[PDB]
């Protein structure tokens, strides 16, 4: 069995897992990271003493939901109810599946990409109108409407934000994405780009200031699943973000993984602040904003930049 | 292919829809004016008849690997123009009754005028596909734009359910016809075939399913079944332009798809487009026997007459004046048509809210309305293809074509429909002048028309050279 | 090596499937998942002959047709919920008011 | 090659072993630890926006992907498409399609 | 690449045949999303990659949540639908499903009767798909900008409230 | 002519009047055959729900849906519920159901002695404290005929300034938390821990000190307490300017909070709108200028 073509496919399979179960540990302890940075941000500690530094608090909370009893609503769709977590769960860790950590270490190198990441959002938001429709709570079915709503208002915008990204790189390939970033990070031509990106992507995770609730009737191991698929999907956003504007983990003197994670972790930790400090717009305001100035800044962002493109073309 | 000034040229109808249809959205969404944005449409309509001027002194030129711009195409762009700018004019006086919002009508009616001058122009099974439901779906918001009636609720409902099916239909023949021959141009279809084996039975298959699509969207037998319940339940300006537009559109463009195919001279799909002509013919004259509904009526008159144009249609690559007689027939049809269905859409506006019946009683309308009779009775009698009118011209014209190409059962069908075509269109002609128990511009502009149209009917019924040297003038490319 | 019959018949037993669904339902609902189904096994069909002569012409014939499947999706979901507001059924044998 | 067998395995390896322990996961929690309004039309119209931008929007990725590849008339071609794109948009919030408040 | 074809195959024709002869709406749609994410995964083993990702990103990604939105609007509990099973009743299904098999045996028929060298599954990118598209498809392009607006405007129109 | 003349704090299956000289004013006995019948309404409230004995009209226009947002409220102003009509997300009208926090304590009032009584007049409005004892030990002064020193005045001034201030950072932070920013509560109730050491200091307790007596207070200030007081004024105005510029300055809380729910003069006056509410529609109206009381006019 010894063979250099084996080796080289056990090597690569074992990179694959390696990411997959450092993401999600990192997800689990980016919910207990949360707890503690939101305790930075509001003058005080946050758990800080199961275990040292309080960094055993994430096993206790998986003991307890884990040993927490099962319970599934009478009058509900059993499989529906179960599958929204699972939903909430796989769709953006298998959209993290394409983020280059490191050259070399890449789970899959498609060359769809980003469009990847895209098919894997909109599955993402079957989680969401699941888990309002299979509860059989009609406070939770409008909760799950309006979330819905407002993820496919900031979702029909997500696409046309990564598009200047793509169009700077002529593909849409993730690694030819940081490769077109050698030079200068795509902060600096695709700032529109950037900001709309960002704005679709703390929407259609849910998270603040975006976030008659669809998740009361869940509750044991379905509502952990129901977080830390949230968290995952904070990560993997953050790490698309690093990827497609911020050089990935092009630096110029730490080792690139160390770069890419240092990156990431910034723009988690501001995830974590911008839950600190912005208020909650209204409704029909967040839905108003994301159809009637973000999608139309993607639109002229990639006339702009195709305009740009072309002319710098002789 | 790439797109040169000389191509834009070419382009210049469809361009000036376009931009129609973009002024009149953006006049919309600066205020909502009925007056304003239906002169908006009908201005860019013109404009758009008035370029086909610049379109000719172009040249015959293929712009696109999908269009192909030649008199061909400027004829059925004229055509389509024509029950477009007659369809706004009857729609005014009918939209000044609607209570809901009335600018869209217009915007609708563009974007299916475009859907037609593509269909004019189009040369590819992409483009063919795409004017098919650019003319569709607007119709789709059309006949059920008065969707608090019921009636217009069960004919939009009925009309876009049966045409997603045919759309379906239609794009699984075409790529069955794909997979065949390798190139979606007209002229490659076929084109892999030879010594005797242009029946291969995949594209046979494929043009099938397109002949299914293609006879639901020409009201041909048995894809006909829709034809009276949507042009009884759409408003009357909306059947005049789903009897007008829609159907001289998808007949031009197959009739440029059975010129330029190879496999438009199969023997196979020849028999099979006359066993449809001959039972259109048939079923549509007599399901209108016992009708006292003028719309359910002309729906039926619309199968028959489309078996008559196919008729013509199926002797295209023996004879040679099939398609001229096409375009004689055409023209008169589109004629016939506008003056009756603008007499009853004149009759039907304004719009008397959804809760009061629409129904028609045309039994003594020549003792209150004595110039729309008289229209009606030219048109019952163009429609019957009786001399001294355009329609016995366009009759006298497939009889020439189906003589000519020995083809004696659609000889014999064409007789005995007109016989009983003559029965029920003479028992409406007479029944306008038995005895039964307005006031804007608009509604005389619509007048205006209907009589126009009866006059042009029975002008080029009595003297029809003029129409016949301007379609032999359309010549589109051997 | 997969044969290009084996992809047309795929698309072809899908598209009969759909048009059966389309039929044999009263529910409006499930007659435009029917019309769906029908319209996407004919754009794999389009798929499978583009990938067979190597050409970008099937996925833009399925692009077309994927638009087409959008729009016909929106008003036809329009349409009944028109029909579930004024008639609180979506029985289509029920819309049959005109006839003969 | 053996670099793209090599990453088809582990991709396939990712995606069986993310659903293989989110399945364990929902299977541990049910077997541990003992026992004991009409919507309005506007989500309707959202989701129809969304669905009709959404074709568009792929029409603009495809372009995206090959911009000097077509070179200034694709510009052209896809500006013509952005401006009728933005036209509609306009009209849709201008007509109070767009507002969620009345 | 044959063995992934023939499953997704197989799933998507499994799952549709689940979808035309189920009673729940939801549980029909839901199938009716395996169906087309199978589909997608016979395009990506044909090598139609931007046909794949569309067919997730657009069939089972926009159009499909709307067909799940419009049920959720109207809360289909099956009132006369589960109750009466009407499609399940042998003499409603007999016809029309001895018509499709007819029509499928002579599609089938046909489709045997052609020349096939085989699928290569190269893949075609969606780089090549944009050049073809703002190339010699540029009036598809435009007049399906065109059709999407008139989509969106008959929509509109009939989809309102008051 | 009453439009509804239903009960307001009890419920609707309860038999007597309380406040009457012959109802016994002491808890019955707990009987759990009343509490499942009670659960029995609860749960049979949404279903037996009749729009007539509410006081609304046209009980489903077919599009008018009902909503309930209590009686768990999660939040520092109780809990009760507001049954909604609504067309679409628009309020076309709202009763609320009130008397799920009646504590009796007029009852009380006539089963306490004058003295007895105090630690229940700080429950009245609980974030209040001393400000709650003030009318009632003014109020029974005037029965007694006494006139209380200048240094009574003072510092019952004092304390009530310090629970009005207590109050008011409650009352801005949880508006803020309700708007959705988070972070501000946390800040505003380390200012009351601050202002919570004053009062522990001179009183003995922090919520309901029940400190103020009849003819004065209960202790003399303890030695030391002008320090705590210093050390909270030199604490608050950066603390009050960190909050205005963080969040009551932030335009997304202004979207939320500008012209919502407006009402003017004649609409105030006829609900006897007091407070804040009241002189922000222009009308100059404080009690401790119009009828001046406790020495306010030397302030
Ligand atoms: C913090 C310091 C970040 C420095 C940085 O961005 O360095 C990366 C890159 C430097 O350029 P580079 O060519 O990589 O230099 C090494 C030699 N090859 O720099 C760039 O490519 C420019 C990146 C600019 C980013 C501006 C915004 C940063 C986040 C706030
Ligand atoms: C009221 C009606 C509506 C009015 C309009 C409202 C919307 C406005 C939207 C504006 C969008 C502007 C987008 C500008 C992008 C320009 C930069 C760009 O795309 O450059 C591309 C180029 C890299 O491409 P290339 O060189 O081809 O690389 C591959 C090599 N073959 O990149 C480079 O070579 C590097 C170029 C760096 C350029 C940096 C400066 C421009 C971008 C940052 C702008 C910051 C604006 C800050 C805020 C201003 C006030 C709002
Ligand atoms: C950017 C590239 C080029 C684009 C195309 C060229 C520019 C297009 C500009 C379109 C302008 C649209 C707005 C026009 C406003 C007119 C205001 C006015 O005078 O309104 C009067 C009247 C209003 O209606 P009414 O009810 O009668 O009012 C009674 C109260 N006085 O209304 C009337 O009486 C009707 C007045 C009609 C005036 C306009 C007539 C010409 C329209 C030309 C464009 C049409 C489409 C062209 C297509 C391409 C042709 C090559
Ligand atoms: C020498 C023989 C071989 C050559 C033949 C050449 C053709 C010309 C000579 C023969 C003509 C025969 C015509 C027979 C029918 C005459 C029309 C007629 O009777 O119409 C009146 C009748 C309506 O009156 P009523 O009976 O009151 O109806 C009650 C309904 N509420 O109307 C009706 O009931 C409906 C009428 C429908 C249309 C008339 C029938 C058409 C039949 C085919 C005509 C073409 C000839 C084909 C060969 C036929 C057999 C010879
Ligand atoms: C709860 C579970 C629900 C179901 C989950 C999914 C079921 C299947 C799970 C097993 C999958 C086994 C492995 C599948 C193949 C993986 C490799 C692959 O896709 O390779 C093909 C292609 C490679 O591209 P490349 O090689 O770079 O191209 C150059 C030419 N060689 O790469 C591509 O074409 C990439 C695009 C295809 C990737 C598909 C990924 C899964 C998509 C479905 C996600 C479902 C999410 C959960 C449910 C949502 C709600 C329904
Ligand atoms: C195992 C028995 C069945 C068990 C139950 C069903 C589980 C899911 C099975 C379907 C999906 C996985 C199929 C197996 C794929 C394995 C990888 C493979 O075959 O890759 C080949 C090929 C790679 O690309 P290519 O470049 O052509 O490779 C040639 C080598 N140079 O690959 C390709 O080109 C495309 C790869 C497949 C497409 C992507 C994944 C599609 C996922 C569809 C899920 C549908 C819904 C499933 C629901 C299940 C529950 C009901
Ligand atoms: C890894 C990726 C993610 C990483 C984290 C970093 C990015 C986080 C992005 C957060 C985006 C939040 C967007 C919130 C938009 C809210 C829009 C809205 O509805 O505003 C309403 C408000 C008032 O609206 P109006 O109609 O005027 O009502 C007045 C009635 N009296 O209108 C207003 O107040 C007008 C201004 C509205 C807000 C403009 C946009 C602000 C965006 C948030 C600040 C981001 C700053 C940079 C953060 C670091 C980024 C690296
Ligand atoms: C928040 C970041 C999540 C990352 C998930 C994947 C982690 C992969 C770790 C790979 C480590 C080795 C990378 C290659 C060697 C270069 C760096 C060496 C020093 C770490
Ligand atoms: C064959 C071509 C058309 C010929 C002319 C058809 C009739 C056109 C309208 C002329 C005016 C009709 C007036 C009829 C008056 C009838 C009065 C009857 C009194 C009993
Ligand atoms: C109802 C219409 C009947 C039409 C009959 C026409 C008969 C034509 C026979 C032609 C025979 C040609 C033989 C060579
Ligand atoms: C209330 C209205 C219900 C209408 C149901 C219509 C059902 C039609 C079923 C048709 C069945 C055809 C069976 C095959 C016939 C022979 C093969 C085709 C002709 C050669």
């Amino acid at each position: 069995w010894i063979s250099p073509e084996l080796i080289e496919i056990l090597l690569t399979i074992l990179k694959a897992v390696v990411i997959l179960l450092v993401v999600v540990t990192c997800g689990a302890f980016m919910s207990f990271g949360e707890r503690r940075l939101l305790g930075l941000f509001q003058n005080r500690y946050g758990p800080n003493r199961v275990g040292w530094g309080g960094s055993l608090q994430l096993v206790a909370d998986m003991i307890k939901m884990f040993f927490k009893e099962d319970w599934i609503p009478k009058f509900s769709d059993r499989v529906i109810f179960t599958l929204a977590p699972m939903i909430a769960f796989t769709s953006l860790l298998l959209a993290f599946a394409i983020v280059p950590v490191s050259p070399g270490w890449v789970v899959a190198d498609l060359n769809i990409g980003i469009l990847f990441f895209l098919m894997m959002a909109g599955l993402a938001v079957y989680a969401v109108l699941f888990a309002g429709w299979s509860s059989n709570n009609k406070y939770s079915l409008l909760g799950a409407m309006r979330a819905s709503a407002q993820t496919l208002s900031y979702e029909v915008f997500l696409g046309l934000s990564l598009m200047g990204v793509v169009a700077q790189a002529g593909s849409f390939n993730m690694t030819d994405i940081v490769n077109s970033q050698a030079h200068v990070w795509n902060v600096i031509p695709q700032f529109f780009g950037f900001i709309t990106f960002a704005i679709a992507g703390v929407a259609v995770c849910h998270r603040h200031p975006f976030d008659d609730g669809y998740h009361i009737e869940y509750s044991g191991m379905k509502f952990g699943l129901f977080f830390v698929g949230e968290y995952i999907g904070i990560v993997t956003i953050s790490a698309l973000m690093v990827t497609l504007f911020f050089g990935g983990w092009q630096g110029p003197l730490l080792p690139p993984f160390i770069w890419f994670a240092l990156k990431t972790a910034f723009f988690m930790m501001m995830f974590i602040l911008i839950r600190a400090s912005l208020p909650r717009p209204r409704y029909d305001q967040v839905m108003s904003f994301g159809w009637k100035i973000c999608l139309p800044l993607t639109l002229i962002n990639l006339l702009v930049t195709a305009a740009v493109i072309l002319w710098q073309a002789q | 292919m790439t797109i040169t000034p000389q191509n834009l040229i070419a382009l210049l109808p469809l361009l000036i829809v376009g931009l129609t249809v973009v002024v009149v959205m953006l006049s919309i969404a600066w205020r909502r004016n009925h007056f304003l944005n239906a002169t908006l449409s009908v201005i860019g309509l013109n404009a758009a008849l008035v370029s086909l001027w610049f379109v000719g002194q172009a040249g015959a030129m293929d712009v696109t690997p999908l269009m192909r711009v030649d008199g061909f195409a400027m004829l059925y762009t004229g055509l389509v123009l024509l029950a477009s700018l007659a369809t706004c004019t009857f729609a005014y006086p009918w939209l000044e009754g609607y209570n809901d919002n009335k600018d869209e009508f217009y915007l609708l009616v563009l974007i299916a005028a475009l859907g037609g001058i593509l269909l004019a122009n189009a040369n590819h099974l992409a483009s063919l596909f795409l004017g098919i439901e650019l003319i569709s779906l607007p119709l789709f918001g059309l006949v059920g734009y008065a969707f608090r009636q019921k009636r217009s609720l069960e004919a939009s409902i009925k009309y876009t359910i049966l045409s997603a099916a045919a759309s379906s239909f239609l794009l699984f023949g075409m790529a069955l016809v794909y997979a065949q021959s390798g190139d979606l141009s007209f002229v490659a279809l076929g084109k892999n075939l030879g010594d005797g084996m242009l029946n291969e039975p995949l594209l046979l298959a494929g043009f099938g399913l397109m002949i299914v699509g293609l006879g639901f969207k020409l009201s041909l037998v048995p894809f006909h079944l829709w034809t009276p319940d949507v042009y009884q339940g759409a408003p009357a300006p909306v059947s005049t332009f789903l009897a007008t537009a829609s159907k001289i559109a998808i007949f031009g463009v197959v009739m440029r798809l059975f010129l330029y195919a190879p496999v438009g001279d199969s023997e196979a799909i020849r028999v099979v487009l006359a066993i449809i002509a001959f039972a259109s013919i048939i079923f549509g004259n007599l399901m209108a026997l016992s009708q006292t509904n003028i719309k359910r009526l002309l729906g039926y008159s619309s199968i028959s007459h489309l078996g008559y144009l196919l008729v013509a249609l199926i002797a295209l690559q023996t004879g040679e004046m099939s398609m001229e007689a096409v375009g004689v027939y055409l023209a008169g049809y589109l004629f016939s048509s506008l003056g009756a269905f603008g007499v009853v859409s004149l009759m039907s506006s304004p719009y008397r809210g959804p809760d009061a019946d629409s129904l028609f009683s045309y039994r003594g309308l020549f003792w209150h309305r004595p110039i729309l009779a008289a229209v009606m009775t030219v048109m019952m009698l163009s429609l019957a293809g009786i001399p001294m009118t355009l329609g016995f011209i366009g009759k006298f014209y497939v009889l020439a074509v189906g003589v000519q190409a020995h083809l004696w059962w659609l000889v014999g069908a064409v007789v005995v429909g007109s016989a009983i075509g003559l029965y029920y269109y003479l028992r409406v002609a007479v029944s306008l002048y038995l005895h039964a128990p307005p006031s804007n511009w608009q509604y005389s502009a619509g007048g205006i028309v209907v009589l126009i149209s009866a006059l042009l009917v029975l002008v080029l019924g009595v003297w029809p050279q003029p129409l016949i040297s301007i379609v032999r003038l359309a010549m589109p490319l051997m | 090596m997969i044969p290009l019959q084996h992809g047309l018949i795929l698309a072809a037993i899908l598209f009969v499937l759909g048009l059966t669904g389309l039929v044999i339902r009263r529910n409006l609902l499930f007659m435009l998942i029917g019309l769906e189904i029908m319209i996407n096994a004919s754009a794999l069909a389009f798929v499978v002959a583009g990938s067979y002569w190597g050409q970008t012409d099937g996925q833009v014939m399925y692009i077309l047709a994927i638009s087409l499947a959008a729009a016909e999706a929106s008003i036809g979901l329009a349409l009944l919920l028109q029909l579930h507001r004024r008639r609180q059924n979506l029985n289509i044998d029920s819309v049959s008011e005109m006839r003969g | 090659s053996t670099e793209v067998i090599a990453h088809h395995w582990a991709f396939a390896i990712f995606l069986i072993v993310a659903i293989g322990l989110c399945c364990l996961m929902l299977v541990g929690g049910w077997f541990l630890g003992g026992r004991a309004l009409r919507l309005s039309a506007k989500f309707y119209l959202v989701a129809m926006f969304f669905v009709i931008f959404d074709v568009e929007a792929l029409y603009l990725f495809a372009w995206s992907t090959s911009i000097r590849e077509s070179g200034w008339v694709g510009f052209v071609e896809a500006a013509i498409f952005i401006f009728v794109l933005l036209a509609g948009l306009v009209y849709l919030v201008r007509i109070g399609a767009l507002d969620w408040t009345p | 690449m044959e063995f992934a074809f023939y499953i997704c195959g197989l799933i998507a024709i499994l799952a549709t045949l689940r979808v035309i002869t189920h009673t729940n709406p939801v549980h029909a749609l839901l199938y009716l999303i395996i169906s087309l994410l199978a589909i997608s995964g016979v395009f990506f083993s044909l090598g139609a990659y931007f046909a794949g990702a569309l067919e997730i990103i657009v069939y089972a990604g926009a159009i499909m949540v709307l067909f799940v939105f419009v049920v959720m609007m109207l809360n289909l509990g099956g009132s006369e639908i589960e109750q009466e099973r009407q499609w399940l009743k042998p003499q409603v299904w007999i016809g029309p499903a001895i018509l499709s098999a007819i029509m499928l045996v002579v599609i089938v028929y046909a489709i045997l009767g052609v020349n096939d060298q085989g699928i290569d599954g190269t893949p075609i990118s969606a780089k090549a798909v944009g050049i073809t598209l703002f190339g010699p498809y540029v009036l598809a392009v435009e007049l399906a900008s065109m059709l999407l607006l008139a989509g969106l405007v008959v929509a509109f129109h009939v989809g309102r409230e008051e | 002519g009453h439009p509804n003349l239903r009960r307001i704090m009890m419920p609707q299956t309860w038999k007597g009047h309380p406040l009457r000289k012959d109802y016994p004013a002491r808890a019955t006995e707990f009987s759990p055959f009343e509490l499942t019948k009670a659960k029995q309404d609860l749960e049979m409230e949404a279903l037996t729900f009749k729009p007539e004995e509410w006081g609304m009209k046209r009980g489903t226009n077919e599009d008018f849906m009902f909503l309930n947002l209590g009686p768990n409220h999660p939040s520092a102003h109780g809990a009760f519920r507001i049954v909604l009509q609504l067309d679409g997300e628009e309020i076309v009208d709202c009763v609320p159901d009130i008397g799920y926090h009646h504590r009796g304590a007029e009852k009380m009032g006539e089963r306490q002695s004058w003295h007895s009584y105090i630690p229940y007049t700080d429950r009245i409005e609980y974030l209040g404290g001393c400000v709650n004892e003030m009318p009632y030990v003014l109020a029974v002064e005037k029965l007694a005929g006494i006139t209380v020193p200048d240094r009574v005045n003072v510092i019952r001034v004092m304390l009530s300034e310090l629970f009005r201030i207590n109050s008011h950072l409650l009352y801005i932070s949880t508006f803020i938390q309700d708007v959705g920013a988070m972070t501000p509560v946390f800040f505003a109730f380390t200012d009351r821990q601050k202002i919570y050491d004053l009062v522990e200091a001179i009183t003995g307790f922090r919520m309901h000190p029940a400190w103020f007596r009849i003819g004065g207070v209960a202790h003399d200030l303890p030695r030391g307490w002008d320090r705590l007081l210093r050390e909270f004024l030199d604490w608050m105005p950066k603390r009050l300017a960190s909050y205005e510029k963080a969040a009551l300055q932030n335009t997304i809380l202004k979207g939320r909070s500008q012209g919502v729910a407006a009402y003017g003069a004649k609409e105030a006056l006829e609900w006897g709108t007091t407070g804040a509410g009241l002189r922000a529609t222009g009308i100059d109206f404080d009690v401790r200028k119009a009828r001046p009381y406790s020495g306010y006019e030397n302030f």
